[PDB]
């Protein structure tokens, strides 16, 4: 097998390199990330001659032609940054972005770090849980749920597991899209990724489209709003033309996550699209107690401890600061050389968070 | 015959060897382009190419051409390494403690590194200059490299700090890579000098940014490079904008303070100029030192310049004692103001 | 776009041109930065040529709307250009009663609602913010257990019923 | 030479009529590029550092499973076809990457820090050497470590001492180089850190001297940057996504954590906070014993004499005192430092060589 | 062309004409020629028209480098351009560099400005390097005219390099 | 100067060429499509309006 594939360059690759390179490079020129043509004269109809490079840009006039399969020669055909006329039917949509997309239908997450967040659930009960369960109730109310729902709170807390808890009661599909990964070297990845989200939301009713880290995208940015390239500038079009105009409000819903509302486009913050603003508070004495008892099932502890007094000494804390109390509880047991964490280990773990941080 | 050969050459650039391939190729990094695999020349050994090896590549066929000597030569703005410049301890000297502290802090560890190694102790790689304004230690830095037969390296923070992204880093890493092979040398940094010779009194906004990308790469010489015989000459009268933690070893080791220009110290300073200057007979150089108080090195060269002005009005190549009494009277009122 | 908006003015018999957020290209402040990005400056330069194209033609109009006005341009102040300052402040108490009346007609209600009585609970709302109030007012019907939205559902929804300082401090704490 | 001649040499002798000639079919004019998309049609996308994006074909060398998008592969000059695959180290992964094997510093050379040695061991060395302590408790050991103090003492010695006992390569990453002030370079350099240390987990990640990414301020000016907001927020996903038994750790050093993003912090991921402590009496004694071993001491020099009057200088500053004592010995031309040199050295080191003076009157 | 300059007319020749022509006389004395001269007083009186008229007598290149010049938002080119001017001035001996309103350069940083202007302290690095950094030799005439200064001590003052301090008579 | 036109293509290359009778001074204007050469960048003839760079996300309602 080793010596068999060595001589294929002189036999099989001679035809492969001719049809895969010489034909593509003919005249200074199947996933297509690039296309180029130099001085091609073809009699308006299948003219093409489009240079994807920012240098020496071309246009196509003289009528309109639709050829989604093969425009002119096949081979190298592309759109990339600037969309010119009749080149729309064949966009270069290929990209290994599958690692970015995370789709979970009917998540099983109920309460882990979100114990005590039922106050925020009631905020999402009317405008999210209600339409995804009985959308026909809004017919007699006369109004309909708003398009989007805005999330607010501490950075990196409450925007992950709290969104999946609502989808459990409604048996919806939770799709998390990271906004920082929407920005790549390919111009238009943010707008193209949003296009496929509404396409999958029309097939299956009652789906949740979630956008993680919208500050990296927003409605505008430097390279798009202030720049010449179009990525986020074309992303806002998919949140307006598709969601508002074509898509009904009951079946398709949109939710974002951001640290500050001012980091977004004021055009999106206006009513008609983004209305509900959900602020993430911190769990109370009852909420912080239900989180510690769940983590105590996977961690060896003493059967005679009390999780109510553990959450009582600790003030209001985020979802991470509460998990730190259980993880640090095993560190103090190492000094005492014990297999389980006694009540005194949790008391020292709370003082480590109070004194070590003081926030 | 050499005309047709040289004039028809398309030209060749310089690149660094990354890795060697058993297929008789090599990967050479290109600055305007990037890493590109080329073919090893028939007269060049593929195994002799090491990492970061300086070689010459032809721009026509984009392959390997020749092999140069290994050294660090990035973009040079006031970074050029010189050898034994023109300076002497006689012109910038005149103080006993000033020169004596240099011998212990500089001359001993640089020339004889085995002195501190035999006792199992580290040797100072840095010094902080002190004293009132008007020292003259700037030209003294060139005397340190001239008499010790070392290489003089002047670091000017103005040329190494630019608005472009990465200039506060790359320009500092140029000194870091250069100091590896050129380690037997002497480095002198600017923009921090408060001592009064060349004094910018630091920078509030200039040292508030590049301070993070500079001091961290200087300490890596002992921690990472582990290179000796590297002398860092720094001068400041106060520590304010810089790192307060610079007092740790590896950066600030010894501190040489400029003694006050007393009568005994300035007596030999007047003997310095009198060798080059033309003087008459009956002149007391010790009495002139007693006529002033706290005369700096800048005022000594100033009063000698004033003394030469009265000699031009007399059309005499020698400066008479009467001209000194008129020159001392002017420098005292000039130094009193401000 | 200055010529593009004028290109559609040729064939179409009338025309009205609008500009959203004029302060972007209309306010130079103390900076010349219009020279830095020439799309902003040359946009204002093409307006002076297009506004002087048809002097007597009433079928070519150019308008602009923004938040505030900082930099004044007497060259732009004249007949045939933007001159008279028309301020659009926050609507008054009775001004929002007619806006909420139209929003109630677009939805399905009991038609027992008096728009004059609900205008007393509104403080500093524009035409767009009143649309969000009607959405939050219908959510009160779910808390009151009603199929439709009656007049009593608005009174509880128009006051605050969102965020603010809520119930944390009430009566005497 | 003797064994390989009778074993490995005859193996290639029978294949000399094939393996020798068939390897020359590739040629000497070959290039390098980066993969993009791989399919089963023997065609892919390759990009050289000059950005000549092309759609080429794939010669038969290894299966498509061994071709990873984003890794350097062996290409051709003219046709730009894929003739094989190469190592991914040619990728500009991290701007500053230095792998230091066998660090010199250890726990015995850092002085009286043993109070902090057993504490730092639990968060780094303990899960590497004995993960069963955290496994029997069903908890994950903290990956991150926060450092304080000054460089050369608490920000240096503590970093190189833990890598010695763990038998792991010291990997230093400059914190100020993590921000290129460009969109897309922030998350790229962060993901490549865990990639080089994530195969066999040979080394441990170390980061020191952060004056930049630690503080984003509110704006791209006044010391902060806009790319820091996206870099720190995305780096959190790499901390949760990275999972191991503790063979690889992340140790970062910063002066103040108040400017850090509470998202990237995420308590319970970082349980380790090292505060700078003043050296005790046993700290200076351990530093002297190293240098005084090779330096002959007189009869009037003892262990309790040098530690009698001290400001509790750190382990590095005590080393500077021994060097000054030897400097005075060179003035008298002798290799044995006497007791008269230490009296003049302690006055120069703590006053002349280090300016403190201990300003009083409640200050 | 202006009367009442007789006091300066003797001070101008020795600090300008002598070091660029007759400097060999200073070699007989044993001192290096003066590398410049300090001026005090507002511009317009024996400063603008006077100094520009002296360059015609000495046949030297008159270059205007002021305190409000080379002012731009790119960090580092300000001192870099200073490096290029004095480097060329070392090859050509007949050159004169006049500085008007040096107090703009002599100003130091009393506050941290963050963004905007950080360049206050950078322009002194290359100016002092070509003067206080090197030895005493005159390949060019650097004339620093001080407009208004009180507490500013850039070290440009004192007879370290420049020789005469000329103050415009107020009477 | 008067009989010659100054054109700047999308390639960041400005070419100075004398005007030809095939093109008219009113037909050559900025923000317009003027067909030129790919190699020599020489003005040939103007093109009709097709792609004007309409600046999308722009509401057009008659």
């Amino acid at each position: 097998l080793k010596q068999t594939e060595n001589d294929l360059k002189d036999i099989e690759a001679r035809i492969k390199e001719k049809a895969g390179v010489k034909e593509s490079d003919t005249g200074l020129a199947h996933p297509l990330q690039v296309a180029r043509c130099t001085k091609i004269i073809k009699g308006e109809d299948a003219k093409y001659v489009i240079n994807l490079k920012q240098i020496a840009k071309f246009v196509v006039g003289l009528g309109e032609r639709v050829s989604p399969t093969d425009i002119e020669e096949g081979m190298r055909v592309g759109v990339d940054r600037s969309k010119y006329n009749i080149e729309l039917p064949l966009p270069p949509r290929i990209d290994p972005s599958v690692t970015m997309m995370t789709v979970e239908e009917k998540p099983d997450v109920t309460y882990s770090d979100v114990g005590g967040c039922k106050d925020q659930i009631e905020k999402l009960r009317e405008v999210v849980e209600l339409p995804l369960l009985s959308p026909e109730r809004f017919a007699t109310l006369g109004i309909d749920p708003p398009k989007g729902i805005l999330l607010y709170g501490p950075p990196g807390t409450g925007k992950t597991l709290c969104a999946r808890a609502v989808a459990n009661r409604t048996d919806a599909t939770f799709i998390r899209v990271i906004g920082s990964e929407l920005v790549q070297k390919y111009v238009g990845e943010g707008a193209r990724m949003v296009r496929e989200l509404f396409e999958m939301a029309r097939t299956k009713k009652a789906c949740i489209i979630f956008f993680d880290e919208i500050d990296a995208v927003g409605g505008a940015r430097f390279d798009d709003g202030a720049g010449g390239d179009n990525e986020v500038q074309r992303t806002m079009l998919e949140l307006i033309t598709q969601l508002d105009g074509f898509d009904p409000r009951g079946n398709i819903k949109v939710m974002f996550a951001t640290n500050r509302p001012n980091t977004l486009d004021p055009a999106l913050l206006r009513p008609g699209r983004i209305d509900r603003k959900v602020e993430f508070s911190l769990p109370d004495l009852e909420g912080r107690a239900n989180i510690f008892r769940i983590h105590s099932k996977s961690m060896s502890v003493e059967r005679g401890i009390r999780w109510e007094l553990i959450s009582r000494l600790c003030p209001n804390s985020t979802g991470a600061e509460l998990r730190s109390v259980c993880t640090e509880a095993g560190m103090f047991a190492i000094r005492a050389r014990r297999k389980v964490a006694t009540e005194k280990d949790f008391l020292k773990a709370v003082d480590k968070v109070i004194s070590g941080y003081k926030k | 015959k050499d005309e047709l050969r040289l004039l028809q050459e398309p030209g060749s650039y310089v690149g660094e060897v990354i890795k060697i391939v058993s297929d008789k190729k090599v990967l050479v990094k290109v600055q305007p382009e990037g890493k590109y695999i080329v073919d090893v020349a028939k007269d060049i050994n593929v195994k002799d190419l090491k990492a970061s090896q300086r070689v010459c590549l032809r721009s026509d066929s984009y392959m390997l051409h020749k092999v140069l000597e290994n050294k660090a030569d990035p973009l040079v703005s006031l970074m050029m390494v010189e050898k034994v410049p023109d300076s002497t301890y006689d012109m910038v000297g005149g103080l006993t403690k000033q020169i004596k502290e240099i011998k212990e802090v500089i001359e001993l560890p640089v020339k004889h590194p085995e002195l501190f190694e035999s006792l199992g102790i580290a040797q100072p790689k840095g010094v902080i200059l002190y004293g009132p304004p008007g020292t003259g230690k700037t030209l003294l830095a060139r005397a340190v490299a001239h008499h010790t037969d070392c290489k003089f390296i002047r670091v000017s923070g103005a040329e190494l700090v630019q608005k472009y992204i990465g200039e506060g880093s790359r320009m500092v890493r140029e000194l870091f890579v250069m100091a590896r092979e050129h380690a037997p040398s002497i480095i002198f940094m600017d923009e921090i000098d408060s001592i009064g010779s060349t004094r910018v009194e630091g920078s509030g906004g200039g040292d508030s940014e590049v301070q993070r990308t500079m001091l961290e790469l200087l300490n890596q010489l002992d921690g990472f490079e582990t290179s000796k015989n590297i002398k860092i000459i720094m001068a400041t009268n106060r520590l304010d904008i810089l790192d307060p933690a610079l007092l740790r070893p590896g950066r600030i080791d010894r501190k040489i303070e400029f003694p006050p220009p007393s009568v005994a110290a300035r007596a030999e300073i007047l003997r310095i100029h009198s060798r080059k200057m033309n003087l008459t007979r009956g002149i007391n150089l010790r009495k002139v030192a007693e006529k002033m108080n706290g005369c700096s090195g800048a005022d000594v060269k100033g009063v000698c310049t004033e003394a030469g002005m009265y000699a031009l009005r007399e059309r005499r190549i020698h400066v008479t004692q009467e001209d000194f009494e008129l020159a001392v009277g002017k420098v005292m009122n000039k130094n009193q103001e401000t | 776009l200055v010529r593009d908006a004028f290109a559609l003015a040729k064939e179409k018999a009338p025309t009205i041109i609008f500009i959203d957020e004029l302060d972007a290209i209309g306010t130079k402040r103390f900076d010349s930065e219009k020279s830095g990005d020439r799309e902003v400056q040359r946009t204002m330069l093409e307006l002076l040529n297009q506004l002087d194209g048809f002097s007597s033609d009433d079928r070519v109009k150019v308008l602009a709307a923004t938040n505030r006005v900082d930099v004044l341009d007497p060259a732009l102040l004249r007949s045939g250009r933007l001159d008279r300052k028309i301020e659009f402040p926050l609507p008054s108490e009775d001004s929002r009663a007619q806006i909420l009346q139209i929003h109630s007609r677009k939805m399905t209600t009991d038609d027992d609602i008096n728009w004059q009585e609900l205008a007393r609970s509104t403080d500093e709302f524009n035409g767009a913010q009143l649309k969000a109030v009607t959405v939050e007012a219908g959510m009160i019907a779910l808390r009151n257990g009603q199929s439709s939205v009656k007049h009593e559902d608005f009174v509880e929804g128009i006051s605050e019923v969102q965020a603010r300082k809520s119930k944390s401090v009430s009566f005497y704490a | 030479f003797v064994s390989n001649s009778e074993i490995l040499k005859p193996f290639e002798k029978k294949q000399e009529e094939e393996k020798k000639q068939l390897e020359e079919i590739r040629g000497n004019p070959l290039s390098i590029g980066t993969l993009e998309e791989i399919i089963d049609d023997d065609h892919a996308i390759v990009t050289s550092p000059t950005m000549p994006d092309y759609y080429v074909s794939i010669l038969s060398f290894v299966d498509k499973e061994l071709l990873e998008p984003g890794c350097s592969v062996l290409l051709h000059h003219k046709t730009m076809s894929i003739v094989g695959v190469l190592q991914d180290d040619a990728d500009p992964m991290v701007s500053v990457m230095k792998m230091d094997k066998s660090p010199t510093e250890s726990y015995s050379d850092i002085g009286g820090l043993e109070s902090q040695i057993q504490e730092i061991k639990e968060s780094v060395e303990l899960p590497l050497t004995h993960p069963e302590l955290y496994e029997e408790m069903g908890i994950k050991p903290p990956k991150g470590v926060i450092l304080y103090g000054a460089p050369g003492t608490g920000k240096t010695l503590l970093a190189k001492a833990v890598a010695n006992q763990t038998s792991a390569t010291f990997l230093r990453i400059v914190g100020s180089e993590l921000i290129q002030k460009y969109l897309g370079d922030g998350p790229r350099l962060c993901r490549q850190i865990f990639k080089v240390a994530g195969e066999n987990a040979p080394s441990i990640v170390f980061i020191d001297e952060i004056d930049a990414i630690g503080t984003k301020r509110y704006d791209s000016n006044s010391g902060g940057e806009r790319e820091i907001q996206r870099t720190m927020l995305e780096l959190l996903n790499q901390l949760d996504g990275f999972d191991d038994r503790g063979d690889v750790k992340v140790i970062m050093a910063t002066n103040k954590i108040e400017t850090l993003d509470p998202a990237l912090i995420r308590p319970g991921r970082i349980d380790r906070k090292i505060l700078f402590e003043n050296p005790d009496l046993s700290t200076k004694k351990k530093i002297l014993g190293i240098h005084t071993s090779k330096m002959n001491l007189s009869e009037d020099v003892n262990l309790e004499t040098l530690v009698t009057t001290k400001d509790d200088l750190s382990g590095a500053d005590i080393q500077a005192m021994c060097t000054e004592a030897g400097l005075l010995a060179l003035r008298e031309r002798r290799m044995q430092v006497t007791a008269e040199d230490f009296k003049q050295a302690k006055e120069r080191v703590m006053k002349n060589k280090v300016e403190e003076n201990l300003e009083g009157l409640y200050l | 062309d202006v009367g009442g300059l007789d006091m300066q007319k003797q001070e101008i020749r020795e600090a300008v004409e002598l070091p660029l022509v007759q400097a060999d006389l200073y070699e007989q004395i044993g001192i290096d020629p003066p590398r410049g001269v300090l001026l005090y007083g507002p511009p317009g009186t024996g400063k603008t028209m006077l100094v520009k008229a002296v360059a015609n007598s000495t046949k030297a290149a008159f270059i205007r480098v002021n305190g409000s010049e080379f002012v731009h938002k790119y960090l580092g080119e300000g001192p870099r351009m200073v490096r290029d001017v004095f480097r060329l001035a070392r090859e050509n001996a007949p050159s004169i560099i006049f500085i008007d309103e040096v107090d703009s350069i002599a100003t130091k940083r009393f506050d941290a400005q963050t963004g905007s202007d950080r360049e206050v302290q950078r322009i002194l690095i290359e100016l002092l390097t070509q003067m206080d950094g090197f030895d005493q030799s005159t390949n060019v005439k650097v004339i620093m005219a001080t407009n208004r200064a009180d507490t500013l001590d850039p070290a440009l003052l004192r007879p370290g390099r420049l020789d005469r301090k000329i103050e415009f008579p107020s009477l | 100067v008067g009989k010659a036109a100054v054109v700047k293509t999308s390639s960041r290359q400005t070419v100075f060429l004398p005007m030809v009778g095939l093109v008219d001074p009113d037909k050559l204007k900025p923000n317009d499509l003027v067909g030129v050469n790919k190699d020599s960048y020489l003005i040939l003839d103007t093109l009709p309006s097709e792609f004007d760079s309409r600046v999308k996300a722009m509401e057009v309602d008659e």
